[PDB]
RNA sequence: GCUUGAGUCUCGUAGAGGGGGGUAGAAUUCCAGGUGUAGCGGUGAAAUGCGUAGAGAUCUGGAGGAAUACCGGUGGCGAAGGCGGCCCCCUGGACGAAGACUGACGCUCAGGUGCGAAAGCGUGGGGAGCAAACAGGAUUAGAUACCCUGGUAGUCCACGCCGUAAACGAUGUCGACUUGGAGGUUGUGCCCUUGAGGCGUGGCUUCCGGAGCUAACGCGUUAAGUCGACCGCCUGGGGAGUACGGCCGCAAGGUUAAAACUCAAAUGAAUUGACGGGGGCCCGCACAAGCGGUGGAGCAUGUGGUUUAAUUCGAUGCAACGCG
């Protein structure tokens, strides 16, 4: 329960799927929703509209916590990543920060081969 | 543009971090000399001052610190 | 076509009522170019609409048409090595013409005895929204709203 | 990268900072070390960059219109 | 697949007819499903020439081959048609 | 003897030149814990795979390996191969300014000697990610491949071996000479450093072009121009850089290097076409948007085939088949 007020809304933004989860300031999660679980499967999982439906399905089931302000973390080069945040300020939230936290290696491990 | 380091005879050291924060971008990355207009000799020793200031925590590697 | 935004020509209106919208409607079910045989069926089908609905005749026709006209239409779009059904919003001059074509193709099946009463039964049932003409409109919207994932426009 | 702007919400002011160097980098770490094709592509790049310098300077003679 | 064998100055035998259909059974399954075939055999004082018109789900394709003794002409005709059938097949896959 | 070639020294300057040791941050993976719940992952679509034994996402902490984002530059250095975080230690060469010094000490080399990407090999470690082989899932007529999910040698370290690459600038080394332009990089001189100014002068380097050269493409002061010194190499295509022999190597193999036979060509550059599942632009009931047909029915008619004593002959993809 705990009725927390300010939270963090992480957005995983892979190419094939967009995952949006909502946590608090401390970092432990509250609820999540994906674009593959919103009824979109296959070619339509990589659509910015499917990231919007994943957002409003995650904007519900956190009414139990009562969030009115949250930060936004985006991670990945996805087709969503900005249509998700438009489905949150329209859902009645105060977006204090929007932050890019995508992982960039300062040249570390070897990626796979280019597919032909 | 021009190089103010070539306007004087000074040396770009890592301890003068007041003049280095206008040479990095808003996320800690080094700004290229094709934007700033620094000479290529002073740009090479500027990055050696950025990299030493990053080791001694006078400048951040990323913005997630 | 490639060239030639075509110079559009006009239609002469209906004699009995001052409308070209119903004159467009009589030209659709006019099979093999027989207009007197076409106009006799539609006049016998809308006087039957008045007694079976209570209203006046011509405005009972479009209230069966706003219940059957669509707002979006889905298309096949060729992109990449495949082709999916992207939805597009309909222009209004096609919107009514796509509606009254759906009425006639439902009127040639749904086989009752005469053609005048075959049209007269579902022009009522378009207003009560249980006929098979409205089930064409709702299953078009069922496919377009399922394909809301394809579009660079948000309206 | 980090926008904590006030007033009316419109990332609009976010994609200015973010579409700067946050997607070209992740799409090129996406796959393949290359180890020698960077070289090829790099060297093809500037042979076409001076193709834009040495032609558009020679294109200011006339335009036939 | 329906064969239609026809000869201009080459009256087709029974051994030649089964030699066509056994060869046209090859370029069958192994390359594409087809609707209807017209085969034309011709002799023009030197050239044993054999034509063929295939009808597929997309369009039509035709090939011709002149040969040595009317058996090598059809053997060169199938290799001309089989390459046009793989080009047409991958034109309709585009994965 | 001489100082102009070559070399020594005195001051500096730039540099991913090399070898050794330390260390930092980002990220991947794994492990542990918290929260949390039905999906994740993947693809053109899909499945294998993972997940209700709690994944994925998210947060904290830890372990370990490899690689050094931005700077990063037709930029720099090195004989070539090659060399990128940062710091120290040892160390090689190049270059410039002003002199001083020895006095042809030079150039090039068959053999020889050393160095020499990647893969591979031996012994001993290490092993995150990637990934031959291999395994499964797809695609397909088939798919032993491309794609997908996994995944072992290998990639890493030390010490040896191998001695090969489209090891390329497809251009041996050295020296001299012969119109220019735009730069990059790195020293330095003078004048008003009086201002990121102006004039010069070196080194390396990139591009474009003159004469001339070249079969043409192109090269063009860093020549493929004009010359000199020496070395390597070539002699029609296949056979064949193969066989045999020698040498070298643990092995893989390297190196040296034929002949029989066979062909009248092989080849280079450019030209005009044609073609491209190359690019741009445009048109046509070509598609789309619609209406009415065919293919299914009986019949009329033409053809193929079969039949017959003859079923006259010609027309055969589109452009023959209600055609002569």
């Amino acid at each position: 329960r705990k009725q927390v007020s300010d939270g963090v809304a992480h957005i995983h933004a892979s190419f094939n799927n967009t995952i949006v989860t909502i946590t608090d300031r401390q970092g432990n999660a509250l609820g999540w929703a994906t674009a593959g679980g919103s009824g979109f499967r296959g070619s339509r999982k990589s659509t910015p509209f499917a990231a919007q439906v994943a957002a409003e399905r995650c904007a519900d089931a956190v009414k139990e916590y009562g969030i009115k302000n949250l930060e936004v973390m985006v991670k990945g080069p996805g087709p969503g990543r900005e249509s998700t945040i438009r489905a949150l300020n329209a859902a009645g939230f105060r977006i204090t920060n929007i932050t890019d936290v995508t992982p960039i290696p300062h040249n570390g491990c070897r990626p796979p081969k280019k597919r032909r | 543009f021009c190089r103010f380091t070539a306007e004087g005879v000074q040396e770009i050291d890592y301890k003068d971090i007041a003049t280095l924060k206008n040479y990095i971008t808003e996320s800690g990355k080094i700004v290229p000399s094709r934007i700033t207009g620094t000479r290529a000799k002073y740009q090479r020793q500027l990055a050696r001052a950025i990299k030493r200031a990053r080791y001694l925590s006078l400048l951040p590697y990323t913005d997630r610190h | 076509p490639r060239r030639r935004v075509i110079g559009q020509r006009k239609i002469l209106p209906d004699p009995k009522f001052g409308s070209e919208l119903l004159a467009k409607f009589v030209n659709i079910l006019m099979v093999d170019g027989k207009k007197s045989t076409a106009e006799s069926i539609v006049y016998s089908a809308l006087e039957t609409l008045a007694q079976r609905s209570g209203k006046s005749e011509l405005e009972a026709f479009e209230v069966a048409l706003e219940n059957v006209r669509p707002t979006v239409e889905v298309k096949s779009r060729r992109v990449g090595g495949s082709t999916y059904q992207v939805p597009v919003e309909v222009r209004p001059v096609r919107r009514n013409a796509l509606a009254m074509r759906w009425i006639v193709e439902a009127a040639r099946k749904r086989g009752d005895k005469s053609m005048a009463l075959r049209l007269a039964n579902e022009l009522s049932d378009a207003a009560e929204n249980k006929g098979t003409a409205v089930k064409k409109r709702e299953d078009v919207h069922r496919m377009a709203e399922a394909n809301k994932a394809f579009a660079h426009y948000r309206w | 990268i980090k926008v904590r702007e006030n007033e009316p919400f419109d990332v609009a002011l976010r994609r200015f900072k973010r579409s700067c160097e946050k997607a070209g980098v992740l799409a090129e770490v996406r796959r393949r070390e290359f180890y020698e094709k960077p070289t090829t592509e790099r060297k093809r790049a500037k042979a076409s960059a001076v193709k834009r310098h040495a032609k558009k300077l020679a294109r200011e003679n006339a335009r036939r219109t | 697949m329906q064969l239609n064998i026809t000869g201009n100055n080459v009256e087709i035998t029974e051994a030649l007819r089964e030699f066509v259909t056994a060869k046209f059974a090859k370029l069958e399954q192994y390359f594409d499903r087809i609707n209807q075939v017209y085969v034309v055999l011709k002799v023009e004082k030197v050239t044993h020439t054999s034509d063929a018109t295939l009808h597929v789900d997309g369009g039509e394709l035709h090939a011709s081959a002149e040969g040595q003794d009317m058996y090598a002409a059809i053997d060169g005709l199938i290799d001309k048609l089989a390459r046009q059938l793989t080009k047409h097949k991958d034109k309709l896959k585009q994965h």
